[PDB]
DNA sequence: TAGTCAC
RNA sequence: UAGACGAACGGCGCGUCUUUAAACCAUGCGUCGGGAGCGCGGCGGGUUCAGGAUGAACGGCAAUGCUGCUCAGCUUUUUUG
DNA sequence: GTGACTACAAAAAAGC
């Protein structure tokens, strides 16, 4: 138990979630590495595992990677590619028997592509996968070239079986170089949601289902009709025809509310539906954190124009109107957690007290009687969080860093529970 | 306090003078109390008092006896800072080693006795024995011996026997020898010996002890007998809980050796038998050498568990030692760091500074002013009252930043401009403000770049911020040669915006009195920002002697130039801005003005070129739509017939007519063909897109498209980008660098097919790894440079010196890429300077060229003059200003005292981040030919033939300027002649590339005799062939026995007789060398100059290992003698080849390769340092054959070559310093002041050899030899021992210095800042200077 | 992240690093050339002596600017000494020989 | 104040003198 | 495991 | 309760004793405080000599004291930029 | 010749 905990708890390559973004944690949870106890060290690399192999296309995505030492190593997976039972990378393909698709998938192995020709998608299928020409591009051994309507056997399923979730969002991809494109992909992981979202006005159509294949917003397991509706929870009369016999109640479900992230960002899920309407199994119902109606939404839509202004834009700066911010298009909320322990020293154990030596009565009256600040109390720098000292008795009361200032929202104390409780606890 | 530094050992005497008083027991804390005995390790009588001012007992009490000592307790009432520095000392019972000697691999016990260290070490355990003349017939002083010898020794003699044991021992052997005899011995044997590898060890051996006779240290010194002890705070003893210490190393060490030595001295008191007197001697010296260092010998940690105690090593050597991490790298207080934004409404000389920050950082000036004020009474009340941020804290705060300025730099400092001096100016926000011009200079863009501020304290440093750090006083490149103020995107676009012209608009044709009312029309909106208006302006010259004359006239211009003309200043023609400005030029109006009006004219101009530049680029207006790039129409077109080419390619493999390989030619070159066809379409089709009708009838003219204005103003992007975006993109390279077959016929505007992108991203990753890979090793590149070249300051103006040779400008092949008068620029004289005119003299010597006396080499076509240069310096661990050259920074010359050697290592390491890891002749410009090296034969039909394969031509201007300059491949013949004026287009040379031909020099039949048929010459009668020719098969090829004679074709007469060169070298029988194709049959007549035979034969890591000297795979030998060259023997492998000068010590030979290419013949008369082989040179022989010039202009060459494939220029005077740096050292031939060959410092040498001529008139002195090493050795080697021990073996080099008595003349960097002493570089310079030239005078 | 005077480090006189706790910004040594590239060495001089880790002269700074005074102290640095101690208790013979 | 020491540079043209002297005159 | 050093 | 002592003085604390200065520990228990300089004197401590375990002298300094003058946290590993 | 000694910031956890 211990080692396997410690595996999971402690491992170069058991990575730290991250949850500021759908985005972002549904492209680390996609992420591949060739680092680990096992793989080679970033000194150590060699340029030609650095670089793209043109086996890659299809199942590699060429696009997501970071940038800096470790490039060309952390990088994803496509977005049809699925793994094969001896642990390699697998792809789908469309069979064409003489001159017409056949509808019905395919999947192909890495090795197995090598003495194969393979047709792309933007060739042009005249009704049942007739090709608008007879002599058409193909690959066949990490190159390219012009091949007979009949050489080819496989067909593409899609133009996006190319790149991968991270980077399939950029819309009108079609036309930039790759390092635009690579710097976009790392923003884009690197979003932050807004108090209230708004759909993208140009997308690629995938949002729904990124939105809902992720848990980050809430999707109805049952379908049914709405019964109640809460700011916090759901109700849901699930139908009679759906609902399986013997359990006939009704679908409960509780939103999750604002919550610390493992990046010191918010997360919520909003009510986004009314009473007396239909739902569907499988069907989106609130929506989570940076989306709308089940759709993903990470930004904001802004009236652009480009043109130079007394050097305000000298290099990449920009200019923002008072008016977006005066009406908060983008004001955001972050939630800190400060946690203060009290241990037992030789001088006796430590007291959580309100009453300290050389204190001032204005800091005690944001306190209660016991020394713990109330729910909801704005608190600003410099301030004391919760009465402590040390036996003579140090004042090691917590205090509120600088800078930092807001107002409370939760509080917990915790405690060896077996010894004794006092009027907080 | 001093200025310079000596080390030696120590005296015990002198011990005990720096001692005050001697330890008794370890007690350094009693129980039941917490005060330290006074006979214990913790003792107030040796060390000081623990209580301030203050004895133990407490019985003066700080007043009446103040610095007196105590009746009671012997210490006197002072602070506790001198219990920081006093220190006592332990006086040891028998002497014992200083075990680094025993331990050093020069073990210079060891070396001095010439005996290893194992049966040294064996006595100082008492294992094995030293003789002391044991027995004066049998064997001598330094004989080891066991004890049953001991016993038969003794047996033996008994009377005369003698032989002690140990450190004592080994103290009374090297006492009791002397050092005279030795070094007189030694210098006899060294003066006639033969053996090499103990010969080293000799030379060593008798440095060493004649350093040691004249240091005046006594070798007995080194066995130490008293060791001292460091002062109690040094071995931190906090007190823990419940009584309990930190135990620090340092302190139990101490209480070991204390109780062994009390052990010692118990056993002492007893006269105890010899058998333990042995082992508690072999103990205490475990014990001694375990607190000196533990962990070296016998891991005696005996104080932990299994972990080790640092002893005293770690306090100096490693990581965890302070030196270079302590004063190399560390936190700072009175700083901010933040991110960053452009308030382009501020002076040059100005940055922004939000409110935050600007409190936080000058409340300690605050309470200062606040008191001042009294308007605060306690430093509390001041603290409290800020804390509120009254009305009163800003406006105070305002009057105290108006003089105080601040530093500001970025987290990648690559050069000097990292860091630079501004006037704050207050601002709201959280931003840092920063002027726009002065960005570039960083290279900082807005992606999020953090820079930090810093503040200085003293009024010295206000005063040198406001001299040297002020942006301001920072405008030309300190690398190359221009201002860093080049103006940046945005403006360069309104002002190319200004200085254009349409043939017909609003408001134009009228005729204005000047720029004053003619933006007046503008502001009214009546005319055009841009017509033909004729104005009449006033101008000033500064022809005049400090006047600017007046004057006016009427000229035809555009209505933007009036406007730059309103704000240019006073002193600049007219004509500078009357063409179209473009990016390039704005800049060189800088420079003109710079060159005429000074520095604040210049950056008060540039600032307001930048304010008109946004005001009326944001008036103008002018984004990017997709409309504006338009799509040649032809172009989709023109690859239909590339691709209907490309498939009759294809079908010539089909077919079977042509290979892939070929093929693939055909196809990448049609394909370049047609990609260059679309780029000049749609590069005209966008160049004059605009056609405007003026007065009826329409006519073209320069177009005003968007992307068209990005690309001819220079702003950004360039012909490529352009072409990529609209045009063909072009087919490029597979990672393996191999190029694709098929070309991406689209562009952006246009989609692309997936296959073509997915081929195109990899291309794009290739550049991307590179640059991120690029920022480690360029960073340390750049610090193996700034150790080499640490100091090499100026220390005096001009030592009179007139060497160095020929600075001329360098041909390329083609045409020249750098003329002379650049390269001249800013260099300074040395040779008078003759015009060619017959003695009508232009510039005197030893005079500064600027640009006036460059103004005046053009109308005289000079082209040959040398100046100064730091390698043609023959001072003294110094660099004379008139020797180097005008500074870069500043117009004026350099004055004294400032660190050249660091700027040069900055700006040679700056660049790296632009560069990347990873048959016949033609003449082409109308000139005269002349031919360097005239060594040809006239052929028989009349023309030349080159019989020297080391001549070259070069095509010379007919005024005498050279032009080209071509070498001549060996066997080329000539279609010209010297001095014939010739046109480009015309050429001159044949031969044959992968075929070098080898050519009788006499006419006549060749009756072939002295070769061996079948043997030596073949009569390989090939059907191709069909005739039965000549080839001399190889030694190794052909049969062993038949070639052993050196097969020589008899060229002969008439007569059939072996014809010789008339009268003067030696016959016509020319050495056939191995592989002679020959298709010569018998007796065939040959006239001169006809061919004999056919032989069928990363810039970054460039720069790194040019300047590490690394030898290349192939060692270019090169003839370092003169006369005949000859072929040597055939040996086991490589055969030996031998040369033959005309005199001298001639038989000489080398050891030769065979199966490389030998370009070698028996007639060929080399000279003294011209190649044998071919192919990359070293430096090394490069150096020590054809001087030190020569090998400096190679260097420089192919580094600049370097810079400029990459685009970027940077000042030889930089690269060319630390060249000489680069020779420091130098070997000995004739002797007198070292052995034999000692390769050491050449200054100190020749500085040496200088004095010595003209006081002992008559000595030799020393014939040296200036050899290099490389940049990293040459950093192991430096002089300066402190330097040497801030990072690499500490131990070994101090040891190694004291022993010799080193005495560090403190004249470098690093050492100077490991003490924390000022530089005596910059201002510290003349700060030092005036203390010695003051005080101590 | 901002700091003009705060805590110190048990181990060494130096204030702490981020901008938790009061940390101080990191002045390394490429800098440290780019700072003597110039003729500027009193600044150099102050920065390393009392601006890191001085604690004496620091609170004489601190003292010398409230009344106003600006003038660092015309000396030896203590480290230099200490250091030469050092070199002075193993064995070895050190001294300012030249003065 | 006065930003700029070309003036200085012209006619007693050195950076450390000047400093040195600026510095221990203004030290009163 | 080879460059340099010692046997 | 109070007084006395505890390495010169005083205050306080702690230890010892009850008109005893000792007991105790042993750079003779602990904390803090003395306007300075010059002048006188010397607690204390040391040097020399002698005498045969002791005594004499002495001032480089100097206690309680006196007259006059003048003076104001660290390390390792990982991730993001 | 050949064997021996040696050739930039920020965040998170452990490991004390
Ligand atoms: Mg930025
Ligand atoms: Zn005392
Ligand atoms: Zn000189």
């Amino acid at each position: 138990s211990a080692a396997v905990k410690e595996f999971f708890g402690s491992s170069q390559l058991s990575q730290f979630m991250d949850q500021n973004n759908p985005l972002s944690e549904i492209t680390h949870k996609r992420r591949i590495s060739a680092l680990g106890p096992g793989g080679l060290t970033r000194e150590r690399a060699g340029f030609e595992v650095r670089d793209v192999h043109p086996t890659h296309y299809g199942r590699v995505c060429p696009i997501e990677t970071p940038e800096g030492p470790n490039i060309g190593l952390i990088n994803s997976l496509s977005v049809y590619a699925q793994t094969n039972e001896y642990g390699f990378l697998e792809t789908p393909y469309r069979k064409v028997t003489d001159g017409v698709v056949t509808d019905e998938i395919h999947y192909l192995s890495a090795i197995e592509e090598g003495n194969y020709v393979i047709a792309q998608a933007n060739s042009n299928l005249d009704e049942e996968g007739h090709f608008v020409e007879d002599l058409v591009t193909c690959r066949s051994k990490g190159e390219s070239s012009l091949f007979s309507r009949d050489q080819v056997d496989y067909m593409d399923v899609s133009t996006q079986q190319v790149v991968s979730v991270g980077a399939s969002l950029i819309p009108f991809l079609e036309h930039d170089d790759a390092n635009r494109a690579l710097m976009g992909a790392n923003m884009q992981r690197q979003a932050v949601p807004t108090l209230r979202a708004d759909k993208p006005l140009v997308g690629t159509g995938m949002e729904r289902a990124v939105a809902v294949d992720s848990g980050v917003t809430a999707v109805a397991k049952r379908g049914g009709v709405v019964q109640y509706v809460d700011a916090s929870r759901i109700v849901i009369k699930v139908n009679e025809d759906e609902m399986y016999p013997g359990e006939a109640g009704i679908d409960i479900y509780n939103l999750t509310k604002y919550t610390r992230s493992n990046q010191n960002t918010c997360i919520n899920q909003m009510p986004c539906v009314s009473l007396g309407e239909p739902v569907e199994r499988g069907d989106v119902l609130a929506d989570g954190p940076s989306t709308d109606l089940g759709e993903l939404a990470l930004g904001q839509n802004m009236r652009v124009a480009f043109m130079p202004w007394n050097g305000y834009n000298f290099e990449d700066s920009i200019l923002v109107s008072e008016r977006v911010v005066q009406e908060d298009r983008f004001t955001t909320i972050h939630i800190q957690e400060l946690a203060c322990v009290s241990r037992d020293t030789k001088l006796g154990p430590e007291e959580i007290t309100a009453d300290i030596p050389n204190v001032g009565e204005a800091a005690l009256s944001k306190l209660d009687e016991s020394g713990i600040v109330y729910i909801g109390a704005e608190v600003t720098g410099g301030d004391i969080l919760v009465g402590k000292v040390t036996p003579d008795v140090k004042d090691s009361s917590l205090r509120v860093p600088n800078g930092v200032s807001g107002t409370v929202i939760d509080v917990q104390v915790f405690t060896r529970d077996g010894v004794e409780k006092d009027k907080r606890a | 306090e001093f200025d310079a530094i000596k080390i030696a050992l120590a005296s015990p005497d002198m011990i005990r003078s720096w001692s005050f008083g001697e330890v008794k027991k370890p007690e350094t804390i009693n129980y039941r109390t917490f005060k330290p005995e006074r006979d214990g390790l913790f003792c107030a009588r040796i060390f000081g008092p623990v209580k301030d001012y203050e004895c133990l007992c407490g019985k003066y009490k700080r007043l009446k006896h103040r610095g007196v000592i105590c009746e009671k307790c012997g210490v006197e009432v002072t602070q506790t800072k001198v219990r920081r520095e006093r220190m006592g000392h332990i006086e040891l019972a028998s002497p014992t080693a200083h075990i680094w000697f025993l331990k050093s691999l020069p073990s210079r016990i060891g070396l001095l006795l010439d005996m290893p260290l194992r049966d040294i070490e064996r006595v100082l355990y008492f294992e094995s024995y030293v003789v002391i003349e044991g027995g004066m017939t049998n064997l001598e002083r330094q004989q080891i011996l066991t004890e049953e010898q001991y016993l038969d020794a003794l047996e033996e003699f008994g009377d005369e026997f003698d032989a002690k044991m140990g450190a004592e021992a080994i103290q009374a052997l090297l006492k009791s020898m002397d050092l005279e005899q030795e070094c007189e011995q030694l210098r006899e044997e060294l003066n006639e010996t033969n053996s090499e590898t103990k010969r080293k060890k000799l030379t060593k051996r008798i440095k060493l002890l004649e350093a040691f006779v004249q240091s005046g240290n006594k070798p007995e010194w080194m066995i130490l007998t008293v060791l001292p002890v460091l002062p109690p705070d040094l071995r931190p003893l906090v007190p823990l809980d419940g009584g309990r210490f930190a135990t620090s190393d340092l302190n139990d060490l101490y209480r070991r050796v204390i109780n062994r030595n009390n052990r010692l001295k118990r056993l002492l008191d007893l006269a105890a038998p010899d058998i333990i007197v042995r082992n508690e001697k072999r103990m205490l010296q475990e014990a001694v050498d375990a607190l000196l260092d533990n962990g070296r010998r016998g891991r005696a940690i005996t104080g932990s568990n299994k972990r080790p105690l640092k002893s005293l090593a770690d306090m100096i050597k490693g990581k965890q030692g302070r030196f270079r991490q302590n004063l190399l790298g560390k936190r700072v207080d009175y700083s901010g760091r933040s991110v960053i934004t452009v308030g382009p409404y501020l002076r040059l000389h100005q940055c922004g500074l939000p409110k935050k920050m600007a409190l936080e950082l000058f409340k300690p000036f605050i309470y200062g002013k606040l008191e001042l004020r009294g308007l605060a009474t306690t430093i509390k009340a001041a603290k409290k009252m800020v804390e509120r941020e009254e009305a009163v804290v800003w406006d105070i705060l305002d009057e105290v930043i108006r003089e105080h300025p601040v530093l500001l730099n970025r987290a990648p400092t690559l050069h000097r401009l990292g860091i630079q001096a501004f006037e704050p100016v207050l601002i709201e926000g959280k931003a840092i403000q920063l002027h726009p011009l002065v960005c570039a200079a960083y290279n900082a863009d807005f992606d999020g770049d953090q820079m930090a501020v810093h503040v200085p304290l003293t009024l010295e440093a206000q005063l040198e911020a406001r001299a040297l750090m002020m942006s301001t006083n920072n405008i030309l490149s300190p690398a190359n040669g221009e201002p860093i103020i080049v103006p940046s995107q945005d403006v360069v676009l309104g002002l190319y915006y200004m200085t254009r012209d349409c043939v017909n608009a609003k408001g134009e044709g009228m005729v204005l009195t000047g720029p004053k009312e003619a933006e007046r029309l503008y502001r009214s909106g009546l005319a055009s920002l841009h017509a033909r208006v004729k104005v009449r302006i006033t101008e000033y010259e500064k022809d005049a002697n400090g006047e600017l004359v007046a004057k006016t006239s009427l000229k035809d211009t555009t209505v933007g130039r009036a406007i730059l003309w309103m704000i240019v200043p006073k002193g600049l023609p007219y004509s500078i801005v009357n063409q179209a400005l473009g990016k390039k030029a704005i800049s060189k109006m800088l420079n003109t003005c710079y060159r005429i009006l000074g520095l604040k004219p210049t950056v008060i101009f540039a600032d307001q070129i930048m304010y008109t530049g946004f005001a009326y680029a944001a008036r103008s207006g002018a984004s990017v739509g997709i409309d504006d790039m338009v799509i040649p129409e032809k172009k989709h077109e023109i690859i239909s017939e590339a691709e209907a080419e490309v498939a009759e390619i294809q079908e010539q493999f089909q077919s079977g007519l042509v290979t892939a390989g070929e093929r693939y030619n055909k196809v990448i070159d049609i394909w370049a063909a047609a990609n260059d066809r679309v780029s000049k379409a749609m590069m005209d089709n966008l160049q004059t897109e605009t056609v405007i009708n003026r007065d009826g009838q329409e006519e073209k003219q320069v177009s005003f498209n968007s992307i068209y204005m990005m690309a001819d103003s220079g702003a950004r992007g360039s012909a490529a980008q352009i072409r990529q975006l609209a045009g063909m993109r072009g087919l490029m390279a597979k990672p393996d660098g191999s190029i694709i077959e098929t070309p991406i016929t689209a562009n952006f505007r246009e989609g692309l097919n997936v296959l073509q992108y997915f081929i195109s991203t990899h291309g794009a990753r290739k550049g991307l790894a590179d640059t991120a890979l690029k920022t480690a090793n360029s960073g340390y590149l750049t610090r193996r440079l700034v150790d080499v070249a640490q100091d090499l300051v100026v220390t005096e103006d001009d030592c009179g010196t007139h060497e160095g040779i020929m600075m001329t400008p360098v041909i390329e092949g083609g045409d020249v890429k750098e003329p002379l008068r650049d390269r001249v620029l800013g260099r300074v004289t040395a040779e008078d300077v003759l015009k060619p005119g017959t003695a009508d003299i232009l510039v005197p010597r030893n005079t500064l060229l600027h640009e006036q006396w460059c103004d005046l080499l053009e109308e005289n076509s000079v082209d040959a003059v040398k100046v100064r240069s730091v390698v043609s310096c023959d001072t003294d661990f110094g660099v004379c200003a008139h020797c180097y050259g005008r500074d870069l920074a500043r117009g004026h010359i350099i004055n004294k005292g400032e660190a050249i050697g660091v700027i040069a290592a900055q700006s040679i390491g700056e660049p790296g981040t632009q560069l990347t890891m990873r048959s016949s002749i033609q003449v082409k410009n109308k000139g005269s030919i002349k031919l360097s090296n005239v060594k040809s034969v006239v052929n028989s039909s009349g023309k030349l033939v080159i019989t020297s394969r080391n001549t070259e031509l070069k095509l010379i201007d007919e005024f005498g300027r050279t032009k080209e300059s071509y070498k001549v491949p060996y066997g080329a013949v000539l279609a010209k002649g010297d001095g014939e004026q010739v046109a480009g287009g015309e050429t001159v040379a044949n031969w044959d590339p992968h075929t070098m031909p080898v050519i009788t020099e006499v006419s006549g039949f060749v009756r072939f005799t002295d070769m061996i048929d079948g043997q030596t010459i073949t009569r390989q009668t090939d059907e191709l062939t069909g005739l039965s020719s000549l080839v001399v098969l190889d030694s190794a090829e052909r049969t062993a026995g038949g070639k052993d004679l050196r097969p020589a074709l008899k060229i002969v007469d008439a007569q059939g007789n072996d014809v010789l060169i008339p009268g003067t070298d030696m016959p016509a029988q020319y050495f056939l060398p191995g592989k002679a194709i020959v298709q010569l049959e018998d007796g065939v007549q040959i006239s001169s100059g006809d061919t004999l035979a056919r032989i069928p034969q990363g810039g970054l890591p460039r720069v790194a290992d040019l300047f590490e000297a690394r030898r290349p795979k192939e060692p270019a030998i090169l003839a370092e003698i003169s006369g005949i060259v000859s072929f040597g023997k055939e040996t086991k492998g490589k055969r030996r080849l031998v040369i033959t000068p005309v005199d001298g010590s001639d038989p000489y030979e080398e050891m030769i390769p065979k199966w490389r290419q030998l370009n070698v013949f028996e007639g060929e008369r080399v000279e003294r340092g011209d190649v044998i082989s071919d192919g990359p040179e070293a430096p090394h022989d490069i150096l020590r054959l054809r001087g030190v010039h020569a090998v400096t202009r190679y260097i420089v060459n192919e580094v600049q070559d370097v810079y400029r494939l990459q685009g970027v220029k940077i000042n030889d005077k930089h690269i060319e310093v630390i060249v000489r740096q680069m020779l420091r050292k130098a070997t000995i031939v004739n002797a007198g002041s070292s052995d034999f060959l000692e390769g050491e410092q050449v200054e100190y040498s020749r500085v040496k050899i200088a004095n010595r001529e003209l006081e002992a008139n008559g000595k030799v002195g020393a014939t040296y030899s200036r050899d290099l090493l490389g940049i990293t050795k040459a950093s192991l080697a430096t002089e300066s021992f402190i330097s040497a021990a801030s990072f690499q073996e500490t131990t070994r080099v101090l040891t190694e210095a004291a022993v010799a008595g080193k005495r560090d003349e403190l004249r470098g960097l690093k050492e100077n800042v490991i003490v924390g002493r000022l530089i005596p570089a910059g201002t510290g310079y003349a700060y030092h200077q005036d203390r010695m030239r003051r005080r101590a005078a | 992240h901002a700091r003009s005077t705060g805590s110190y480090s048990l181990v060494t006189q130096q204030p702490l690093g981020g901008k938790a706790q009061f940390g101080g910004q990191r002045f390394g040594e490429m800098e440290v050339w780019a700072l003597e590239a110039y003729g500027a060495a009193y600044t150099l001089q102050e920065m390393l002596t009392v601006k890191s880790d001085d604690v004496n002269g620091r609170t004489k700074m601190y003292k010398n600017i409230v009344d106003g005074n600006h003038q660092m102290e015309p000396g030896m640095p203590e480290s230099f000494n200490v250091l030469l101690k050092e070199i002075r208790s193993l064995g070895i013979n050190i001294e300012l020989e030249d003065e | 104040a006065r930003v700029t020491v070309q003036d200085a540079v012209e006619k007693i043209g050195n950076r450390f003198d000047l400093v040195l002297v600026a510095a221990r005159r203004a030290r009163q």
